[PDB]
């Protein structure tokens, strides 16, 4: 029964800066910790072993320690081929374990998302399905927060989001949340909104349409 | 007094393996009650109780049925005698709460060379690089010993 | 030259079975452990299960306990995972992995082999419009391509000619076991009745090919 609890779970760098990444372990462990880092499409490759030991090969700006239960990767001086998700390990305890990860995106000023809604196509309507399309444009930091609303409630457990890559050329995230109703469900409610939040964002704003105007 | 702590298994995990490997060992202990100290695992090489070879700390002790693995840094073939690198030798492995020894478990240990013709034909100096060791992981020599634990009498 | 080759990935029905390979060259598979480690899409690092083939000795995470069975041919120099049982949320990237000297430290990999479990049969995309009514400065415009299997699709706007201002969501997993995913194009407002905005959404898998004009809504 063992955790490796690993915070934080997205970290904002710019190249330079020394970045602590921390793993918290619910029981002791004496060494048995371990670091890596994957790229996108990419087998992870080890970075630390042994709570400390620098692996092989790995750029020594890569450092490990252990302060009580609480493991730590630093990376002081962060470079630019850097920018990847972390991953801790135990494997002194049954089951060996990872922790959650951390991904370390670049940083950048914030920028509010643009923000639209697209009701349900007649196409789709037809076949029984009616899907509601709230779009974040262009914003930072990734942190935001979409709340559906029909005829003001709040909805739940009906949505799913995506979000791209961060932009390799503006530094930006984009966003699709995506309402599924019953078309038969759809007629029964007129104000269709979603509501987002974000640091780009004084208010929370709102976009909203009425089903068939 | 009453036994708090208890060993319940222990798989030799990489077996055979060379000389020059770290020990690898699942073991498996239960623990009734929260203990105010720390378990100390050590490994000893004793071949003959001569060299501790290792050693893992777990403390706060967790409760009930756990597994662990302790990796053990291997015996240096320099502080050995040439005659005890071919020959049957004995680990220790051994646990203690609060600095009180109340179990131990020993095996015996073959130590040979990689292939026949070198088995059959020992070099006078003797060639590490080449050593297999095989811990008999089925005869182990299980000893306990009563002590006391966090209730003084 | 240490490598692992991982082989044996892909599609399996609820409840069928694989099995996965991992070759190992370059080192010793008896003095070692070989473990299987797997990734969930866009999720973490999960650890499965290991083998000291040396023993024989071997073990596995909850998830995975008799239904998954792990082995090694120590003449092949290498590790199977013979996966029974399985379910959706067995779908993943595989790894092999192996352990040396590391207290159970992995520091070589595989490059993981792909296994989808999956009810669902090979269906291509129906699209639809998502229409622009600002914000930004710009109006925005977009295609709804809903419930394919397999991934991947392709989506392109207008033959490639239009390329900038363009998002195309990862794929979602949805409750029937079919993708859907959005693509989205900033225009400037002025634009929407003249201008012709097609998205081009290409399904190799079911081998079709759609496209659809985007249009600003009628009165």
């Amino acid at each position: 029964d063992i955790q490796m609890t690993q915070s934080p779970s997205s970290l904002s760098a710019s190249v330079g800066d020394r970045v602590t990444i921390t793993c918290r372990a619910s029981q002791s462990v004496s060494s048995a910790v371990a670091w890596y880092q994957q790229k996108p499409g990419k087998a992870p490759k080890l970075l630390i072993y042994s709570a400390s030991s620098l692996y092989s090969g790995v750029p020594s700006r890569f450092s490990g320690s252990r302060s009580g239960t609480d493991f730590t990767l630093t990376i002081s001086s962060l470079q630019p081929e850097d920018f990847a998700t972390y991953y801790c390990q135990q494997s002194q305890w049954y089951p060996i374990t990872f922790g959650q990860g951390t991904k370390v995106e670049i940083k950048r000023t914030v920028a509010a998302p643009s923000v639209f809604i697209f009701p349900p196509s007649d196409s789709q309507l037809k076949s029984g399905t009616a899907s509601v399309v709230c779009l974040l444009n262009n914003f930072y930091p990734r942190e935001a927060k979409v709340q559906w609303k029909v005829d003001n409630a709040l909805q739940s457990g009906n949505s799913q989001e995506s979000v791209t890559e961060q932009d390799s050329k503006d530094s930006t995230y984009s966003l699709s949340s995506t309402l599924t109703l019953s078309k038969a469900d759809y007629e029964k409610h007129k104000v269709y909104a979603c509501e987002v939040t974000h640091q780009g964002l004084s208010s929370p704003v709102t976009k909203s349409f009425n089903r068939g105007e | 007094g009453s036994s708090i702590v208890s060993l319940l298994g222990i798989k030799v995990l990489n077996n055979p393996a060379k000389f020059t490997d770290p020990y690898e060992f699942e073991i498996t202990f239960e623990c009734l009650e929260s203990l105010k100290h720390d378990l100390e695992w050590k490994l000893t090489y004793v071949g003959s109780h001569d060299q501790e070879l290792d050693s893992i700390l777990v403390g706060p002790v967790p409760v009930g049925v756990n597994k662990f693995v302790f990796s053990a840094d291997p015996p240096s073939a320099e502080l050995i005698p040439a005659s005890e690198l071919v020959s049957v030798t004995v680990i220790l492995l051994s646990c203690s709460y609060d600095g009180r020894e109340f179990v131990r478990v020993g095996y015996y240990v073959n130590n040979e060379y990689d292939e026949e013709e070198l088995r059959e034909n020992p070099p006078a100096k003797v060639q590490v690089d080449h050593i297999v060791r095989n811990i008999l992981a089925e005869k182990p020599r299980v000893t306990r010993f009563n002590i006391v634990w966090d209730n003084e009498n | 030259e240490v490598q692992l080759v991982e082989s044996g990935g892909g599609l399996v029905q609820p409840g069928g079975s694989l099995r996965l390979s991992c070759a190992a060259s370059g080192f010793n598979v008896s003095y070692s452990s070989i473990h299987w480690v797997r990734q969930a899409p866009g999720k973490g690092l999960e650890w499965v299960a290991y083998i000291y083939p040396s023993s024989g000795y071997t073990s596995y995470a909850d998830s995975v306990k008799g239904r998954f069975t792990i082995s090694a041919d120590t003449s092949k120099n290498t590790a199977y995972l013979q996966m029974n049982s399985l379910r959706a949320e067995d779908t993943a990237v595989y790894y092999c992995a192996r352990s040396y000297s590391t207290k159970l430290a992995m520091d070589y990999w595989g490059q993981g082999t792909l296994v989808t479990v999956s009810s669902a049969s090979t269906k291509g995309p129906s699209v639809f419009p998502l229409a622009p009514s600002t914000s930004g400065g710009t109006a925005a415009l977009g295609c709804l391509v809903k419930d394919y299997f397999p991934e991947p699709v392709t989506v392109s706007w207008n033959s490639g000619a239009l390329t900038s201002g363009v998002h195309t969501f990862p794929a979602v997993l949805q409750s029937s076991g079919l993708y859907s995913l959005s693509s989205v194009v900033t225009v400037p407002s002025s634009s929407l009745g003249t201008q012709t905005y097609i998205c081009n959404v290409n399904h190799k898998p079911s081998n079709t090919k759609v496209d659809k004009k985007v249009e600003p809504k009628s009165c």
